[PDB]
């Protein structure tokens, strides 16, 4: 019932940068404010309790300040492993409530993706469907354009993308694009191609195969 | 200093009751200095605190949920549990158990969960479980290969390589929901091209909701 307003919702910063996240409760909570870190698929971890007390085992670059109705989490020197979503949590009145979170991403140098294309397996074709997969490996930044072309005709509406979370050591992303076709449509064409445009590529990179070669 | 192992069904039908258990190791659930908490997070939504329970009997549940939730402690098993009635799609979420240490100088009672479990996803749906079909992403200095894990429900699947021996260079993509209502993902790994002739690569796909385990060899051609 106490509403926690966190800001910003998301930020990007370079390694070594000083990062600042604020939390404002809807009423005064004295010093009863905790800060959490949540890395993807890991247990959320308590970083700071009672506004300014560093939890045991947490690196000293994390620090909390403030009281009353304004609180700040500072990351004094951003490290690659600090990619995570951070939350404030008031412990003043029940029920405990959380801010909606701040997504922290790492800015780093441009890294072009390595590109791979995979044809559908013969085992899948017996099912009546053909999946064609394109892989973009270990790139930065996250933005990339991936176009499917079948006999050089541009595809639309029949593919889905998925992106990994930012890597905790090299801060890169990887991305899959999957083209789904009926077996009948797959056998009507020859050249299957994934064309990749990315800031690290001076011109687009195309990977292709010919069905049945 | 504490380990918290969560268990329970990952699929619950609408209007039925969701039950989860947290197995505690390293301290006793009868120790009066700790309290035990559940928290949840729907996909893409915020965290919602559910409640706390002390062994001495004192409890407090979020007013949003108090009329549907109970918690209990099983001393013989050193466990505690969550019971949530009459579930709907709003109850689809990752559920976290957590321990806190009572300390009124730095926290109101029962309000600072400081050791959390890693969470378990519960999906509320009338659909049955379905195990995945697994297809090779065959390799064409560095080569890429993988496994396509198609048409399963609900999440999650786990993917390992070479029974867990191969970890360097692996990317397992987040699942995507297909228009069919079933999930799909791929797991890839980059390896030396010089290895393709003599190293065997197998992806191991585990889908606990369907008690399904599938091994797929991934080779050239």
């Amino acid at each position: 019932d106490i509403v926690m307003t966190q800001s910003p919702s998301s930020l990007s910063a370079s390694i070594g940068d000083r990062v600042t996240i604020t939390c404002r409760p809807s009423q005064n909570i004295r010093s009863f404010l905790n800060w959490f870190q949540h890395k993807p698929g890991k247990a959320p971890k308590l970083l700071i309790y009672a506004a300014s007390n560093l939890q045991s085992g947490v690196p000293s670059r994390f620090s909390g300040s403030g009281s009353g109705t304004e609180f700040t989490l500072t990351i004094r020197s951003l490290q690659p492993e600090d990619f995570a979503t951070y939350y404030c949590q008031q412990s003043y009145n029940t029920p405990p409530t959380f801010g909606q979170g701040t997504k922290v991403e790492i800015k780093r140098t441009v890294a072009a993706p390595s590109v791979f294309i995979f044809p559908p397996s013969d085992e899948q074709l017996k099912s009546g469907t053909a999946s064609v997969v394109c892989l973009l490996n270990n790139f930065y930044p996250r933005e990339a354009k991936v176009q499917w072309k079948v006999d050089n005709a541009l595809q639309s509406g029949n593919s889905q993308e998925s992106v990994t979370e930012q890597d905790s050591k090299d801060s890169t992303y990887s991305l899959s694009s999957t083209l789904t076709l009926s077996k009948a449509d797959y056998e009507k064409h020859k050249v299957y191609a994934c064309e990749v445009t990315h800031q690290g590529l001076s011109s687009p990179v195309t990977k292709s195969f010919n069905r049945g070669e | 200093q504490v380990q918290l192992e969560e268990s329970g069904p990952g699929l619950v039908k609408p209007s039925e009751t969701l039950s989860l258990t947290c197995s505690v190791s390293g301290v006793s659930v009868t120790s009066d200095i700790y309290y035990w908490t559940w928290i949840r997070q729907p996909p893409g939504k915020g965290l919602e605190w559910i409640g706390y329970i002390f062994y001495n009997g004192d409890t407090n549940y979020n007013p949003s949920l108090k009329s549907r939730v109970t918690m209990s402690i099983d001393t013989s098993k050193n466990e505690f549990s969550l019971r949530l009635t009459s579930v709907t799609a709003a109850d689809t979420a990752v559920y976290f158990c957590a321990r806190g240490t009572e300390d009124l100088g730095y926290c109101s009672s029962g309000s600072c969960p400081n050791h959390w479990g890693q969470g378990t996803l519960v999906t509320v749906s009338s659909a049955s479980t379905k195990g995945p079909s697994v297809f090779p992403l065959a390799p064409s200095g560095t080569a890429a290969l993988g496994c396509l894990v198609k048409d399963y429900f609900p999440e999650p699947v786990t993917v390992s390589w070479n029974s867990g021996a191969l970890t360097s260079g692996v990317h397992t993509f987040p699942a995507v929901l297909q228009s069919s209502g079933l999930y799909s993902l791929s797991s890839v790994v980059t390896v030396p091209s010089s290895s393709l002739g003599t190293q065997t690569y197998i992806c191991n796909v585990n889908h606990k909701p369907s008690n399904t385990k599938v091994d797929k060899r991934v080779e050239p051609k």
